[PDB]
């Protein structure tokens, strides 16, 4: 025999190792007998799923079985070379009881082992194996021309099928976690960026994975403070119930990266984010909400005056100025503090500086949803001035024509004296023209029914006389 | 790319011709084999391990009839897992990954190994 | 510029043409002698399609001179060869290279 | 700078122990730096040490040491040029006993026979010669190297060195002249691999 | 689904019905460690040990770790003189760990955490419980040799940060919890049992800490941890209260809130238990005083509330 004879203990590392490769294999084995029990139990349980629980005792009689002279006298060896010796060199020693438990609990360590397992389809594995080799290159570039090979993987995965395919694969890689220690490691370089929207639309796929993406976040802003800031908001965006679960610190990171950005873009993209953080899918949730908005003042401490010479012309302080707007108009004892919003109406004239506005749809896109969250049918009509932007509507037949489909929302919002209503109505009425993005436009039609629900009344049918023609 | 440069250098012959004697001085050796680890054979482990670590497995034939059990052994060649392959195009001076002798070396260890037990038994 | 020279004497006529993908052993040296590289190092035969452009540019005119069965030595200048650049990690820069070619055969 | 400095210092090691630390750091590389290293080191040759491989030399001579003219025939039984990785040796030239000591175990830049400044010597492609083992390639009437037939031959005048060998009854033109006479004179003819030759001698064939 | 479901049949195979019994080997394979100058176990031991003592700043998960510190960790008059058999059972398999010294090197690893709250932290500490449990006075005394020979400084601040951290029910967490205190628990449980077997000694040493130059009073800390514990407990009550019924998951939560702090009431009754009369010197310069009030108010109140129903009381039995 080999094994059984005494050597020193050099050897014994390289042997244990060798050995390594062994029990391994065993629980290569193991999962993968455990896959064919699989496939062969799902027989019979979808000929019960279209039948619409007795017979699960069979599998009990081979569930036992699945438990485990071989290891024994591996541990047995084992502990001979822990006898007869006091050694040392500690990584020997740690190599040795590794494989010391790796025999004592196979089935928790087939446990821990399991996660990583996954099934394959047969008809997909050639991608699937490319996708490995190409991690593999990634982790190949776990250890180190930088610039460049790490995108060919970058590229190379977002041409997988696969990638959408099986996302519990993707989640099982673990490799965001890998590419985003790159990240982390370039950061203490332009290829950088195009990797980040990378695992950015990695993220977006899938709620079990924006979880766990979502759990790196804080990590990731401390990183964000140099567009990883992007991924987060993927990372948040979408669902609602891990956003509920956000830290504060989240929050004040951010705030606190909001300090000598005045004396910018990157600050109008802090805002970006904290305006993606709470409004979500649908409303947004007063916890979240209330823990930014009782922060929200506190680090800018005629700002109309930077607005208007702005509109009139560098472009980065001013779009601070309005995307502000729109993250404090997304945000809403709450009617306590909910009113302190107005107070810093806190625009209040600000939302007049929108009629005089007409880069560009920033700033329409902010303030009139700061002004639908918060805020008088006459006050209506001493609003009547978005009908500017529809008198330059004909003017698309430049940054301007396309802008219209995006105004056909914003022209729906605020569904929430008389001839000038005659007029602005009459403005609509050539927005019924425009009907004469498209299901955008029948929910313009639905601004107008709403328009006749919402309403003296004569001039509407005034403007309901040039709407007859 | 470097370790082409190697191949040019050393060559991997120079080094099957090195894995025979003792006479061989002892650390001297230990570079020849860890370079001949290194030159080749290292990168594809060193893929490798993570791709073993793995364990994904796809749904082929035999992979649903595996089995296991007798009423035990480690070795077998069914498995598969996935697992990608290893290129290697060999170092060719002419205009990544260096080729290496496969079977012929496995064979050549293995009869370093008889050669280490058959004498390392009598001690 | 460049100065092959033949060795062994082949058939002597079937010179490689286009597209042929020539079937040889071989030894790479420097001016110092010195080797850099053998066929014969690992045993296996080197094949190359002729006009490919996949070869040292001496390489591509030095071959095409060898008949079938010849053996011959290849005194290739570094400009036909990885040149000023040299060959990084292997031939420095404005080094002739020195072959001992042996064709098998043509294909 | 440092490749630099070892080439200052010849054969320390210590410096190498510095150039594998600049290879790597805590576990990541700079790989450029290392393959400047190469570029540096290999392509240089020269300074690190460096290795390859031959296989055996053995010589061969006549027991009898010349101190006139003398002739004699070496037929080429046998060649097997390219069995293992060396091209096989088959070099043949006069030589003496103080300035020629063949250890097959190494010395000289790679090889045996045609290093001394005392052996003259002669074989394969282009015939020609070898003295320092420097590869003089005065080319043959015409040609050929070194196979199973050629009945190559040699001759030496008395006091004047004027060896010259012929290769089958053809001469290889005007070689070696004016050498010391230091110690008797003597034949020799060293190979590799499977080979054999025979001596027509005791049988002469062109004289 | 086929191929897509196999991997639910994965997962779902992966769940309680396959979290199987077999779990009796850890004590052979314990016995196995130390069959046989050194023995294996104990080489396992001063290998951890060894791995303790080098410099991380921060620290290795080191997973093998934590699951030897899990194997070591399997180690569990008919209420006396049966409980008396158990209790040197148990002594035997306390000792049996005791003799490698491993809880210098728990204690060390304890004390390298420093401000970490890892995993295999807890490992460590359960471990620590794993040996200190039955008032084992034998191995807080070597322990606090290794802490007065070595005056390790950083032990007491490793306990003392984690401490001054650790884990809160809070309340926001709940807010947003509609639609680990356990560990904390579980430590200062582990604090109580350096002190069982009342080594006023070691409680002193813990106030004082007058082998070091430095000098730390953890018991201050745990003191403050209790409040702030019980600073939830009374915002729970300050919003549960105007509702009356509480929910489900509050419930059990909050109850098991109550069990951490009650352990940590009961890890104090272990500090004061003796005759420390300079200990409890401590505590009249604690404000323990309001720690006491606070439970006094919103138990005062809420054990009516949950009076209000029998569905309530379990709970209200907590």
């Amino acid at each position: 025999g080999l094994l059984q004879m005494k050597l020193p203990e050099s050897v014994k590392l390289q042997m244990c190792n060798l050995l390594e490769y062994f029990c391994d294999q065993e629980l290569q084995h193991r999962v993968e007998s455990l896959a064919a029990f699989a496939e062969r139990y799902v027989d019979k349980l979808q000929a019960n799923q279209r039948s619409r629980t007795s017979l699960s005792s069979r599998l009990r009689s081979l569930l036992e079985t699945v438990r485990l002279s071989l290891q024994e006298l591996v541990s047995h060896m084992v502990v001979r070379w822990a006898q007869e010796d006091y050694v040392q060199s500690p990584e020997l020693v740690r190599a040795m009881f590794s494989l010391l438990h790796r025999q004592y609990d196979g089935l928790g360590e087939l446990l821990r082992a399991l996660p990583r397992a996954y099934t394959i389809s047969p008809s997909s594995v050639e991608d699937t194996m490319s996708l490995l080799e190409c991690l593999g290159q990634i982790r190949s570039l776990l250890i180190v021309q930088e610039e460049n090979l790490m995108i060919q993987s970058i590229g190379n995965i977002m041409n997988n099928k696969v990638f959408y395919q099986h996302p519990n694969l993707m989640r099982a890689l673990g490799m965001h976690e890998t590419v985003m220690e790159v990240m982390v490691n370039v950061l203490g370089p332009k290829m950088v960026t195009s990797c980040c929207r990378f695992l950015c639309y990695f993220c977006r796929i899938s709620r079990q994975n924006q979880r766990s993406m979502f759990d790196h976040l804080s990590y990731l802003l401390e990183n964000s403070g140099i567009t990883p800031l992007d991924v987060a908001a993927a990372s948040v965006i979408d669902n609602n119930e891990l956003a509920l679960a956000l830290q504060e610190q989240d929050l004040e990171k951010v705030v606190s990266y909001l300090a000598g950005c005045g004396l910018p873009c990157g600050g109008e993209r802090y805002l970006d984010f904290l305006r993606f953080a709470v409004f979500v899918n649908g409303e947004s949730v007063e916890e979240n909400a209330n823990v930014v908005v009782r922060l929200l003042i506190r680090k800018p401490e005629g700002l109309l005056a930077a607005i208007e010479e702005a509109i009139r012309i560098g472009h980065a302080i001013m779009s601070f100025y309005a995307a502000l707007i729109d993250l404090l108009g997304r945000c809403a004892e709450a009617l306590r503090i909910r009113a302190i919003l107005r107070s810093l109406l806190d625009d209040l004239v600000g939302i007049i500086s929108l009629p005089l506005q007409i880069f560009v749809p920033d700033h329409k896109a902010s303030m009139v949803l700061f002004l639908d969250r918060v805020y008088n049918q006459d006050f209506l009509l001493h609003v009547l001035v978005g009908f500017l932007p529809d008198m330059r509507a004909a003017a698309s037949l430049t940054e301007m024509a396309l802008a219209l489909n995006r105004y056909l929302c914003l022209a729906v919002l605020p569904l929430i004296p008389l001839f000038a209503g005659t007029e602005h109505r009459a403005i609509m009425v050539d927005s019924m023209l425009h009907t004469v993005r498209g299901r955008s436009l029948t929910k313009a039609q639905r601004d107008v029914i709403e328009d006749c629900l919402m309403a003296r009344p004569s001039m509407l049918q005034h403007l309901l006389r040039r709407l007859v023609f | 790319r470097v370790a082409h440069a190697l191949c040019s250098h050393v060559d991997q012959a120079q080094l099957l011709h090195a894995l025979e004697d003792a006479h061989l001085p002892g650390p001297l050796r230990a570079g020849y084999y860890d370079l001949l680890i290194s030159i080749h054979l290292e990168s594809a482990c060193r893929s490798r391990r993570s791709m073993l670590s793995e364990y994904i497995v796809p749904l082929t034939p035999e992979t649903r009839a595996i089995t296991l059990f007798p009423p035990g052994l480690p070795g077998v060649g069914v498995t598969t897992s996935l697992r990608p392959p290893h290129h290697f195009s060999p170092p060719c001076f002419v205009a990544l990954s260096p080729a290496i002798p496969l079977e012929a070396l496995r064979d050549k260890a293995l009869r370093m190994l008889g050669e280490a037990v058959r004498d390392g038994g009598q001690h | 510029g460049v100065q092959v020279e033949t060795i062994s004497p082949g058939d002597g006529r079937t010179f490689p043409k286009r597209g042929q993908t020539c079937v040889v052993h071989y030894t790479g040296m420097l001016e110092d002698g010195k080797k850099f590289d053998s066929s014969r190092d690992r045993n296996k035969p080197f094949k190359f399609m002729l006009g490919k452009q996949e070869v040292i540019r001496g390489w591509e005119e030095g071959v095409a001179q060898m008949s079938v069965g010849q053996r011959a030595k290849l005194t290739i200048s570094p400009d036909y060869a990885y040149g000023a650049t040299g060959h990084p990690g292997i031939i420095p820069p404005h080094a002739t290279l020195v072959f001992d070619v042996e064709l098998l055969k043509l294909e | 700078s440092i490749i630099s400095l070892l080439d200052k210092h010849g054969r320390n090691h210590k410096v190498l122990d510095v150039l594998c630390s600049l290879c790597v750091c805590n576990g990541v590389a700079v790989r450029s730096n290392q393959d400047l290293i190469t570029e540096n080191l290999l392509p240089g040759r020269e300074l690190l040490l460096q290795t390859n491989l031959i296989n055996y030399v053995t010589s061969i001579r006549p027991n009898i040491f010349v101190g006139g003219k003398w002739y004699f025939e070496v037929m080429v039984d046998e060649v097997v040029p390219f069995l293992t990785a060396q091209a096989t040796h088959l070099r043949v030239g006069w030589a003496l006993t103080e300035g020629y000591s063949p250890y097959p175990g190494g010395g000289e830049g790679w090889g045996g026979n045609g290093v001394g400044d005392d052996l003259y010597s002669y074989g394969f492609d282009g015939l020609h010669l070898w003295t320092g083992h420097v590869a003089r390639p005065v080319t043959s009437p015409g040609q050929h190297l070194l196979a199973p037939e050629d009945v190559v031959s040699c001759c030496l005048d008395l006091s004047v060195p004027s060896i010259s060998f012929r290769i089958n009854g053809c001469p290889v033109q005007g070689v070696f002249e004016a050498f010391n006479l230091d110690g008797l004179f003597f034949p020799v003819v060293s190979f590799s691999a499977g080979v054999k030759v025979r001596f027509l001698l005791g049988e002469f064939k062109f004289l | 689904p086929t191929h897509r479901a196999c991997n639910m049949f994965l997962e779902s195979y992966k769940a309680a019905w396959i979290l199987t019994e077999d779990h009796s080997f850890e004590d052979r394979m314990i016995d196995d460690l130390s069959k046989a100058k050194p023995d294996p176990l104990h080489q396992l031991v001063l290998h951890f040990s060894r791995t303790a003592l080098t410099e991380k700043s921060k620290l290795d998960e080191d997973y093998l770790y934590m699951a030897y510190a899990d194997i070591m960790a399997k180690s569990c008059e008919v209420s006396f003189e049966e409980k008396e058999m158990e209790k040197q059972r148990l002594l035997y398999q306390q000792s049996r760990l005791h003799t490698r010294g491993a809880a210098e090197m728990v204690l060390q690893m304890i004390s390298a955490c420093k401000g970490e709250t890892g995993a295999m932290v807890s490992s460590t500490l359960k471990l620590g419980i794993s040996i200190l449990n039955g008032g084992n006075a034998e191995v807080q005394q070597k322990m606090l040799d290794y802490l007065k020979d070595k005056k390790e400084v950083g032990f007491f601040q490793s306990i003392q940060a984690l401490m001054q951290t650790c884990s809160v029910l809070d309340l926001n967490a709940f807010e947003r919890q509609n639609k680990d205190d356990e560990f904390t628990q579980d430590l200062f449980r582990f604090l109580q049992l350096l002190c069982e077997g009342h080594n006023n000694d070691f409680q002193n040493y813990l106030r004082t800490q007058t082998g070091n130059t430095t000098t730390i009073n953890i018991i201050i800390c745990t003191v403050d941890y209790l409040l702030r514990l019980q600073e939830s407990i009374s915002d729970f009550y300050w919003y549960y209260s105007g509702k009356d019924v509480i929910e489900e998951q509050g419930k059990r939560n909050f109850s098991k809130a109550m069990s951490v702090a009650k352990q940590v009431f009961n890890s104090l009754t272990e500090y004061i238990q003796g005759p420390c009369t300079g200990n409890q010197q401590s505590l009249a310069h604690s404000r323990l005083w309001d720690a006491v009030v606070g439970f006094l108010h919103v138990f005062a109140h809420m054990m009516m509330k949950l009076a209000q129903d029998s569905s309530q009381i379990e709970l209200l039995k907590e």
